[PDB]
């Protein structure tokens, strides 16, 4: 006999609410992964890509990769996850050396021209130039974190179609861009209606959660995207499509006690 | 005595609910944040940090 | 010739809506109270280093001041900012300009963009080739110091120019004193009011008062 | 190299996907002398 506290009430989410912004441009990555000539490892390109719809289930999907290798995403889910900026470090190595190119390993590609951090978030996207960057090719020669170095340290390559582990590989470096911002590069995956008032499961940007978005009063600043609580949830979100400020209250919650007798 | 009382416990809870933003060794203090960033053989590491 | 350097160098550190905590960070911020470097522009530009970040302000009456050279070598041999504002409009480009000896203006290129009575501060500063300008426009009546008082400062541009500064120079209009702070990781603990706006700040290295103030995460120290 | 607890590919999601918590032994090795032909009845999908 007496009062027992058991389970936990909770509201179910009804639906889905996916929100992103509303953009229909495709990412050039096709200006990257063939281009014609790629710069060297001691000047590796770095290019911006923003503004666009990153489709990465076509680089998935293609066979024409010999490794490719992500460090911090699991790169399933890049479609659903978005970013604010990707940056594509393009540069054609030695073919032993695309194993130093790792958060963590260190050598004389790791230490002298192109070390990654050991936070890294991105892809590693390798493969083989022999059909095309092989002649005695010259021009690819070597030498802090994403630093550009502009007896001599300058020891340039020599490839030939003759020479695996010598074959010039083609590899670039995707960088993620985690910063919690106006986001812009974002997948393609269709956004929905909005339902305010009703416990939903929402998705702003590739921040998922369940809760109940509301109307409120909180005036961001045109630059600030999130809101949060104290214990580092999301309390408001900016709506990426009509710029409001929509509170994230979770969905109602309580204990569950079973007054009872005795089953005696 | 009575205003410690009062206190002590709502310094308890608060330092209750700060620890939800620390990382513990994860990449991050969201557990929402791992689950949509992280595979399922990865993500297991990072939740049971 | 210096001079004092109240309560200004506070800047929103990120661009997260917060209202009604003590939130402290740690990031390079201008310590309270340190020294300002007073400059000239009447009857004056030299290049100043950059070492950790660099405050600016610039006590303004006809927008004498319009524009910005970083870098470190500054002859076109590196690449080189240069924020130009010519009164409608901001372009800001860091290619490889030919500069003068004394550049200024009279009343290889990887980037650009095309857009006393007023106190124009501004931060400058590189995270990572993650280039942040911080600012903050105010109407003061003051022709001498800083305004003794108390204003945020939020962001308007990142540039991820990956460029090298450790020296710079500012521009003159040609025919108004401006500062250079300098940055340094202070934490603070900034009080977000109900509206998400800096109204205090405690410099978590000042003085043992300032330490209480931090630990205790609190502005009234019992 | 696909074929792991954990590895994901269009030989590990496609055709012939193992269990994250699986027991057992992979074994492989190579058959170039006697199923290199051009050999077209091993397909995949």
């Amino acid at each position: 006999k007496g009062i027992y506290q058991t389970s936990n009430f909770r509201v179910q989410p009804t639906e889905s609410i996916v929100r992103f912004p509303n953009i229909t441009n495709l990412c050039p990555f096709g200006e990257v992964f063939n281009a014609t000539r790629f710069a060297s490892v001691y000047a590796w390109n770095r290019k911006r890509i923003s503004n666009c719809v990153a489709d990465y289930s076509v680089l998935y999907n293609s066979a024409s990769f010999s490794t490719f290798k992500c460090y911090g995403v699991c790169p399933t889910k890049l479609n659903d996850l978005c970013f604010t900026n990707v940056y594509a470090d393009s540069f054609v190595i030695r073919g032993d050396e695309v194993r130093q190119i790792a958060p963590g390993q260190t050598g004389k590609i790791a230490d002298y021209n192109y070390k990654l951090p050991d936070d890294f978030t991105g892809c590693v996207i390798a493969w083989n130039s022999n059909n095309l960057d092989s002649k005695g090719n010259y021009n690819y020669l070597y030498r802090k974190p994403f630093e550009r170095d502009i007896y001599f340290p300058l020891q340039s390559y020599g490839f030939q179609p003759t020479n695996v582990g010598y074959q010039p590989y083609r590899v670039v470096v995707l960088s993620f861009e985690l910063l919690h911002a106006p986001a812009t590069v974002c997948g393609p995956k269709k956004s929905t209606n909005l339902v305010k008032n009703k416990c939903v499961n929402f998705n702003f940007n590739g921040l998922t959660g369940t809760g109940v978005l509301t109307e409120s009063n909180k005036k961001f600043l045109p630059f600030q995207q999130f809101g949060r609580d104290i214990a580092d949830t999301t309390d408001a979100v900016r709506d990426p499509q009509t710029l409001e400020i929509l509170d994230i209250t979770p969905c109602s919650f309580g204990g569950v006690s079973v007054i009872t007798p005795g089953t005696n | 005595k009575l205003q410690d009382v009062v206190n002590q416990n709502a310094q308890a809870l608060n330092t209750l609910v700060k620890q939800l933003s620390s990382n513990f060794g994860a990449i991050s203090s969201v557990l929402n944040d791992i689950l949509s960033r992280l595979c399922p053989p990865e993500a297991e590491v990072q939740i049971d940090r | 010739a210096y001079t004092n350097s109240f309560t200004r160098g506070v800047y929103y550190p990120d661009k997260v809506f917060r209202s009604s905590v003590l939130h402290s960070t740690q990031d390079l911020f201008l310590p309270f109270f340190s020294n300002v470097t007073w400059f000239h522009a009447i009857h004056d530009n030299p290049v100043l280093p950059f070492n950790d970040g660099v405050y600016f302000a610039s006590t303004e009456k006809s927008n004498i001041i319009r524009g910005w050279i970083f870098g470190t070598t500054l002859d076109s041999k590196t690449q080189s900012l240069l924020i130009v504002n010519n009164a409608t409009n901001v372009v800001i480009k860091v290619c490889e300009f030919q500069f003068c000896n004394d550049p200024f203006l009279g009343v290889n290129c990887t980037f650009e963009y095309v857009s006393f009575k007023n106190l124009r501060e501004f931060v400058f500063k590189n995270i990572d080739g993650y280039f942040k300008i911080y600012s903050k426009h105010t109407p003061i009546n003051l022709v001498r110091d800083l305004p003794q008082g108390f204003s945020a400062l939020e962001p308007l541009v990142d540039l991820p120019i990956g460029i090298n500064i450790t020296r710079f120079q500012t521009l003159l209009a040609l025919h108004a004193a401006y500062y250079v702070g300098y940055l340094q990781p202070r934490t603070f603990l900034l009080k977000y009011n109900e509206n998400g706006t800096i109204t205090d700040a405690v410099d978590c290295a000042l003085d043992p008062l300032s330490e209480t103030k931090c630990t205790l995460k609190s502005f009234t120290v019992e």
